[PDB]
């Protein structure tokens, strides 16, 4: 049982996971596997990892009290990407493209 | 997805797809 406003957030999450954004959303479909990739400083630099699979599990588990809590996790996910990766990296460009989608949708949903 | 070999090699994310 999600509130009307969190239902709009769930719709945004579904859009971010949809096929049309797959070319730039895929880095965010699961946590960064720093051990498998041997990025040995990832967790020293990124104190609070976040990704869309975790956001979805929290949404489905009714863990977000309001839209701002959902948006905080989405923005944390993007901020981690900007913090960890080189500024000209392909994955930073993908983050910006997906964040543009998110910020437009989040801005435009009904109020309250 | 990431190229595991090259990501480990260079210490930064390397895109395979
Ligand atoms: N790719």
């Amino acid at each position: 049982k999600l509130s009307e406003h969190l239902r709009y957030c769930d719709s945004i999450l579904r859009e971010m996971l949809s096929k049309k954004h797959a070319a730039y959303a895929w880095p965010f479909y699961k946590p960064v596997d720093a051990e498998a990739l041997e990025l040995h400083d990832y967790h020293d630099i990124i104190k609070h990892p976040m990704d869309l699979s975790t956001v979805k599990r929290k949404m489905d588990g009714r863990e977000y009290p309001d839209a701002q809590g959902f948006a905080a996790d989405v923005r944390l996910m993007f901020s981690n990407c900007y913090k960890y990766n080189p500024p000209d990296h392909e994955v930073v460009a993908m983050a910006r493209k997906l964040q543009d989608v998110f910020e437009m949708r989040f801005a435009k949903m009904p109020d309250e | 997805w990431y190229d595991v070999f090259l990501t480990r090699k260079y210490g930064k994310k390397k895109v395979a797809c």
